[PDB]
RNA sequence: AAGAACCUUACCAAAUCUUGACAUCCUUUGACAACUCUAGAGAUAGAGCCUAAAGUGACAGGUGGUGCAUGGUUGUCGUCAGCUCGUGUCGUGAGAUGUUGGGUUAAGUCCCGCAACGAGCGCAACCCUUAAGCUUAGUUGCCAUCAUUAAGUUGGGCACUCUAAGUUGACUGCCGGUGACAAACCGGAGGAAGGUGGGGAUGACGUCAAAUCAUCAUGCCCCUUAUGAUUUGGGCUACACACGUGCUACAAUGGACAAUACAAAGGGCAGCGAAACCGCGAGGUCAAGCAAUCCCAUAAAGUUGUUCUCAGUUCGGAUUGUAGUCUGCAACUCGACUACAUGAAGCUGGAAUCGCUAGUAAUCGUAGAUCAGCAUGCUACGGUGAAUACGU
C-alpha cells in the first residue's frame, strides 16, 4: 500500500510550479534566494492557510506573494507589517520587491485547514478517529471530495504500532490530467519521527 | 558528458562536499570565478555586446 | 534507416544491416571475393551499386538465406538496394534509368518424372 | 547571447520560454521565440539510504529539460 | 561500508580530567592558552597576550542480545491473475449467481438462452525511451545545392547532413484475411518504426520481524575514574588456513615485453595527454584549452610484432625477505602493486559445485557506490558481436 499518487506527472496541464523565473545561470542562485527567503516567511507564517506560492520572477518582476488565506494579521493592521518587510528580505539579500497577497477563494480546500480542526487535537494525543471521521462530509458540502484518514504505525495513543484502512471514498490516478492536492505536513511534539500513508485528493 | 556534468552540480544527499559548484549553465569550470554564480566565460557570453551592467574595461 | 532489407534473386532473399556512414563491408563477416563459388564479375557483381554512388558509404555486414551455388551471390546488392530506399528517397528517383525490383521471372527444371524437364524431351538421340 | 533557460518540469520551461520572450520584447532589438529541443534522455533505480521500497532518491527524473531564448542586442533598458 | 589500521575502535589491561575529550546552562572574567610553557603520546588543563576559560551542581560519552510483542519494512515466498461488498436470496449454522452467454489484443475477464445488478487500486497505457526523412541548430557537427575548412575549426551561421538541448507517427481501427450470425487483432506498400512504435516502467491489498538497539524508533536498552573518552604498551589480515569468493600462468592450433590506425560511460585550477615528458612497471612534470570539443585515442578485430620451442625452457601478477611506489605513527604485536634478488605448486583439476543467441549475454575496449595502507571481482557502448532451434 505505497499509493503515492503520482501526481508530478498528473499535473503540469493546470497545476505548473509555485515559483517562476526566465533562467538557467540565475535558476540555481534565484532557487538559493528562494529557499532563503522561505526560511524566515515560514516562521512568520506560523502554519498558516497557504495552499500555493505565486514567486513570479520572469520578465523583471521579482516578487515571493504569500498567499496566507484571507488577510488577517500576517500583514498587519492595515498592511503594518508590509513596511516592516522591507528591513526583512533586505537583511536576508538585498530583494525586497514589496512582495504581494492573493485572497485564496473557498480556504478549506487545503490539507492544511482541515488538519488545523481534525488533526490539531492530535498535538495533545486526543481524538484522532472521532473527528477524523469528520471534515469530510463538510468538503463534500464545498464540492470536492476531501482527505482519508490513515496510519502505519502508532496509532493515537498506544505503545503498540497498528495500521488502518478507513479510506472514505476513492482517489483517481488512472487520468494523466487529474489534479490532487495532496498536503502533506507532520510535526513532532515529543512524539519521535514517524512517517503516515494518510491520502488526499481535491 | 558536458550534459552529466551540467546536471550534477550541486546534489545534496548524505554528504554535500561531494558535489562540486561549477559554470550554472556554460563551461570552463577552471580559468574563470566562482563565489557568486557568475563564471567569467559564462558572465562574458551573459554581457555579450554589454547586457547586465557587469562586463565592463576599467574606469578606475 | 537501412536495416531489414528485402532482395529476392532466383529465390535467395537475404536481409541487410546496413549502417550510414561506415563503408566496411564484410559479407559473412569476411571475405566476399574468396567466398563466391563463380561469380566472374565480382566486381560487376553490383550494378545499381554505381548508379546508387555509395559504394565506400554503407557497411553490409549481412548474411544470405537460401539460394543456389551462385545463385545466393548478387541478392544482398539489391537487399541493401531496398535498405537505401527507405534511407533516402532520392534513391528512388535516382535509380530510375535501371529500377531493379524482380530479376527472377523462372525457376531451375533438371530431372523429373514422366517429361525429363516436365516441357522438353528425347528427340532422335545422335548415334 | 547564446545563453540556455533551465526551469523545472515541461509546463515551467514553457512559461519561461514565453517570459523571456516578454522582456526581450521591452528592449529596443531583434527577438526571437521557439526553441528546437528533441526529447532526449534515460532513467534507473538503485538503492536509498534508509526504507523507501523502489525508485531511489525521491526525485522527479533526470530530465535535461533546458532552452536557449535570449537577447541579441542588448542595450541600457535590456536590465529590464 | 556512504569501502575493517590511526583520527572513526564507540572492544578490553587502558590510561588520566573523571558532574569528565564530555552535547549543554545562570555565575564571573586571564574573552581562546590560537601565543611561550607544564604531567605531556595528548585534549583536558596553570601565570602571562589585545589587561571557550577557575567551574560545584543541574547533567554525561558509551556496540550485550533479542525481535515467535508492535513500528521505517533492509529484504522477502508472489505483483497470486486474482481479492472484493451490501442489495434481490434465503439456513436448525458454514447462503450468494457477485466476474455471469457471442469471443479478439500485452490489459479477471466483447453484449447465443445464462437471480437480476456494483466491487477499488495496480494489471493496455497513466512514470520513462524516442523519431531514421527532416522542423531545430545549422554553435563543440560534418558538408550536396558552398571550402584558408587549428576534433579548444581561426573562418564565411559558408552547405546540411548522421545530429544533440520540448516530442513525434501508430496502432487498433476498416485493415489482404471472415468469425456465422461474429468481432478482430495480426499483418498485407504500410512509411525506418511488426505493431502497447520495439518496448519497458508497474510494487495491486499482502506474507515471513526472516533483519535491525550492533538500519533506527523503541515494551526500549549495555557501561557511571570503565564499554566511553585527548590516545600510546597494542588490535579482528601475517599462522595448518576450515569456505565462499579476488584475477589467475597450465601452452607452439602459443608466453612477458615493440612502435601502435581509428567511440567511450566518467575524471578534473592543479587535475587529463599526439613522436616529448610516462611505453614492462608501480610514478617526480610544471602545462597548451582549461569543460558537447580540447584528455584518456600509446585504446581494439575482420588488417601485425617479438621471442624462448611435446616443456619448468624469456610460459607462471604465489609465497618470502633488505627495498620503490601507497600509507609507513598504532605492521615490533594488522594490508598491497610490479620489480635489485624469490619468484612455488601448476600439462585441464579435488570433498563439491558452478556456467552457454551477427553493434549486445559474454568477448579486443572495457566500469566504483568509494575508507589517509585491500581495485587483483560483474559494473560504459561506437565497432572485433563470428553463432542461433529434432522437441511440446
Amino acid at each position: 500500500g505505497q499509493k503515492i499518487n503520482p501526481i508530478g506527472l498528473r499535473v503540469g496541464i493546470i497545476r505548473d510550479w509555485e515559483a517562476k523565473w526566465y533562467a538557467e545561470k540565475d535558476f540555481a542562485s534565484l532557487l538559493h534566494e528562494d529557499l532563503k527567503i522561505r526560511k524566515f516567511i515560514d516562521n512568520e507564517l506560523k502554519e498558516a492557510s497557504v495552499s500555493h506560492v505565486e514567486i513570479e520572477r520572469a520578465a523583471n518582476r521579482i516578487n515571493i506573494a504569500i498567499h496566507t488565506g484571507k488577510p488577517g494579521m500576517v500583514i498587519g493592521k492595515g498592511g503594518s507589517e508590509i513596511e516592516k518587510l522591507r528591513n526583512k528580505l533586505n537583511a536576508l539579500t538585498d530583494k525586497k520587491v514589496h512582495i504581494n497577497v492573493i485572497e485564496i477563494k473557498k480556504v478549506d480546500l487545503d490539507a492544511r485547514l482541515v488538519a488545523e480542526n481534525i488533526a490539531r487535537q492530535l498535538e495533545n494525543r486526543a481524538s484522532f478517529r472521532r473527528v477524523q471521521k469528520q471534515a469530510i462530509t463538510r468538503a463534500m458540502k464545498l464540492g470536492a471530495k476531501g482527505i482519508k484518514t490513515q496510519v502505519s504505525g502508532r496509532l493515537g495513543g498506544a505503545d503498540i504500532a497498528r495500521a488502518e484502512q478507513y479510506s472514505e471514498g476513492t482517489v483517481p490516478l488512472h487520468t494523466l490530467r487529474a489534479d490532487i492536492d495532496y498536503a502533506h505536513a507532520e510535526a513532532d511534539t515529543t512524539y519521535g519521527k514517524l512517517g503516515v500513508k494518510v491520502w488526499i485528493y481535491r | 558528458a558536458k550534459t552529466s556534468m551540467v546536471a550534477k552540480q550541486q546534489k545534496k544527499q548524505k554528504y554535500a562536499v561531494r558535489e562540486y559548484t561549477r559554470c550554472e549553465r556554460c563551461g570552463r569550470p577552471h580559468s574563470v570565478y566562482r563565489k557568486f554564480k557568475l563564471c567569467r566565460i559564462c558572465f562574458r557570453e551573459l554581457a555579450y555586446k554589454g547586457q547586465i551592467p557587469g562586463v565592463r574595461k576599467a574606469s578606475w | 534507416v537501412e536495416y531489414r532489407g528485402t532482395g529476392r534473386r532466383k529465390n535467395s532473399v537475404a536481409r541487410v544491416r546496413l549502417v550510414p556512414g561506415e563503408g566496411n563491408i564484410t559479407v559473412n563477416n569476411r571475405d566476399v571475393r574468396e567466398y563466391l563459388p563463380f561469380e566472374s564479375l565480382i566486381l560487376d557483381l553490383n550494378q545499381p551499386f554505381d548508379v546508387t554512388e555509395t559504394k565506400g558509404n554503407y557497411d553490409v555486414l549481412v548474411n544470405v538465406h537460401g539460394g543456389g551455388f551462385t545463385g545466393q551471390a548478387q541478392a544482398i546488392r539489391h537487399g541493401i538496394a531496398r535498405a537505401l530506399l527507405e534511407a533516402d528517397p532520392e534513391y528512388r528517383g535516382s535509380l530510375k534509368r535501371a529500377g531493379l525490383l524482380t530479376r527472377d521471372p523462372r525457376m531451375k527444371e533438371r530431372k523429373k518424372p514422366g517429361l525429363k524437364a516436365a516441357r522438353r524431351s528425347p528427340q532422335f538421340s545422335k548415334r | 547571447i547564446r545563453i540556455r533557460l533551465k526551469a523545472y518540469d515541461h509546463r515551467v520551461i514553457d512559461q519561461s520560454a514565453e517570459k523571456i520572450v516578454e522582456t526581450a520584447k521591452r528592449s529596443g532589438a531583434d527577438v526571437s521565440g521557439p526553441i528546437p529541443l528533441p526529447t532526449e534522455k534515460s532513467v534507473y533505480t538503485i538503492i536509498r539510504a534508509v526504507h523507501k521500497y523502489k525508485d531511489s532518491r525521491e526525485q522527479f527524473e533526470q530530465r535535461t529539460h533546458k532552452r536557449l531564448i535570449d537577447i541579441v542586442n542588448p542595450t541600457p533598458k535590456t536590465v529590464d
